DNA sequence: TTATATTAATATTATATTTA
DNA sequence: ATGAACTTCAAAAAAAAAAA
DNA sequence: AGGAGGGCGAGGGCGATGCCACCTACGGCAAGCTGACCCTGAAGTTCATCTGC
RNA sequence: GUUGAAACAGGGUCAGCUUGCCGUAGGUGGCAUCGCCCUCGUC
């Protein structure tokens, strides 16, 4: 929650007065946050929308690379730190989704009290039992 | 509200400065610029700067203390604090920056709570 | 750890506004945005302004009273937190207003000080 | 808008290593 | 013939401190 | 040769370790947009459809 | 086994876009460590 300053008022303010024109404002930043999105690419709705395997590799590329390209003063630096996809053999689910998401457990590093980077997190995947018929394809991690 | 065994160098230095000013303000209570008023700004941030000079300056306050046993009272807790201070840190860490003010006011409370120092000394 | 630092800010700004009656940049207007949300960034430096404000209090006894209550406030504080959760910046604001209307109470600080 | 005068303050410890 | 589809119906509705 | 190699007691006394003020000034803490689309109705009839004739 | 059943909040939508905390300000001005004290008394 950084209080930035602007050295130019925007409008003819109630206070755009004599000396300086200033519109301080706020530039909130996360000093670091390892956000864990869970995602579900369901075959059943891939049937009604025609979501192709091509349209899916485009989405994989998008997730891996979409912060390298969507930058701003507001968000500064965001990175895709890992995309662990669980491709199930059936258009049903081989396993419950959350059984596969707890499978990718991300914990702050051993003794970091506050996290500053991905280096202060540990993303341990569990590819030991999903071989039931499933595929964990690790795209970013 | 005083962790006498905190070991947080900022907190122990705050405690140390609190007792240092307690001695200065008991040495001559009528004092224009106590070491809070003249030294605290860096004692909280640059403990090496002052805390050396604060203890050039300390035995003379202990002398100026009217009650000669009160000098032992306060010097004893200076030592109790300084057991936890293996070194005056060059620059107090920011956590330690705040914990110095914490220590100043925690130990200042401990000194201005009526019997605390005279009691706690007598268990040593 | 947010409410007691709100109280701490209230006493700190009261001491400043008691030291300098007419201030253009009270430690509210200057340090609040980061004392509310980021106490180590500020309260480590508000409280270096503090001995000077207490020194400048024309009634040195009032300085003693205000320093006593900031000792009491800060006795509930074991460490200024690195960052105040959204839960506590509300406390800080509530703590600030609580303590500042305690200070601007008729005899509240004089009384509370006198019962110690 | 208000409010705006001083807390606490009396001694720790204290009896000999080394000597072809 | 029953039940969805459709066609009419009708035409908004609006605030908010003092202090004697 | 056999010497004796100090014995004694003092090693601070006194007071002062601050005085003075200042610890801020100034102003800005927003601008601008949006705050939702879409539907879903009663009530009635039609109209397509079904059953029975 | 004759008595309110059936019933979605849905489908989905970056809060963005960005903005110096600043310009700057002596810690000063100054203050005696002092006043003084047989190493003695003697073998």
């Amino acid at each position: 929650e950084h209080s930035i300053t602007r050295m130019a008022v925007t409008n003819e303010k109630d206070a755009s007065e004599t000396g300086d024109n200033r519109t301080m404002g706020r530039k909130f930043t996360v000093p670091y946050g390892l956000y864990r999105c869970h995602g579900f690419i369901s075959t059943h709705f891939a049937k009604q929308t025609g979501f192709s395997e091509n349209d899916l590799e485009l989405f994989w590329q998008a997730l891996v690379n979409m912060f390298d390209h969507d930058h701003s003063a507001a968000r500064g630096q965001m990175n895709a730190r890992g995309l662990y996809v669980f491709e199930h053999s059936n258009n049903l689910g081989d396993a419950p989704a959350d059984s596969l998401f707890k499978r990718i457990q991300v914990v702050k590093k051993d003794g970091v009290e506050v996290v500053r980077s991905f280096d202060d997190y540990l993303v341990s995947v569990d590819d030991k039992n999903l071989e039931e018929t499933k595929l964990l394809r690790k795209l970013g991690g | 509200g005083l962790d006498r065994n905190r070991q947080d160098i900022g907190y122990v230095l705050g405690r140390l400065f609190a007792v240092l000013e307690k001695i200065q303000a008991e040495a001559n209570p009528g004092l224009n610029a106590t070491i809070a008023d003249r030294y605290f700004g860096s004692a909280s941030s640059t403990p090496i700067a002052v805390f050396g000079t604060l203890m050039r300056l300390l035995p003379h306050h202990l002398n100026k203390l009217e009650f000669e046993g009160r000098a032992v009272q306060l010097q004893w807790e200076i030592r109790q604090i300084l057991e936890h201070c293996q070194r005056f840190p060059n620059h107090l860490n920011l956590e330690q920056q705040g914990l110095f003010a914490i220590g100043y006011y925690h130990e200042t409370q401990f000194l201005f709570t009526k019997d605390a120092l005279k009691n706690l000394f007598n268990e040593a | 750890i947010g409410y007691v630092l709100g109280r701490l800010f209230a006493v700190l700004e009261k001491i400043q506004a008691e030291a300098n009656p007419g201030l253009n940049a009270t430690i509210a207007d200057r340090y609040f945005g980061s004392a509310s949300s980021t106490p180590i960034a500020v309260f480590g430096t508000l409280m270096r302004l503090l001995p000077h404000h207490l020194n400048k209090l024309e009634f040195e006894g009032r300085a003693v009273q205000l320093q006593w209550e900031i000792r009491q406030i800060l006795e509930h504080c074991q460490r200024f937190p690195n960052h105040l959760n959204l839960e506590q910046q509300g406390l800080f604001a509530i703590g600030y207003y609580h303590e500042t209307q305690f200070l601007f109470t008729k005899d509240a600080l004089k009384n509370l000080f006198n019962e110690a």
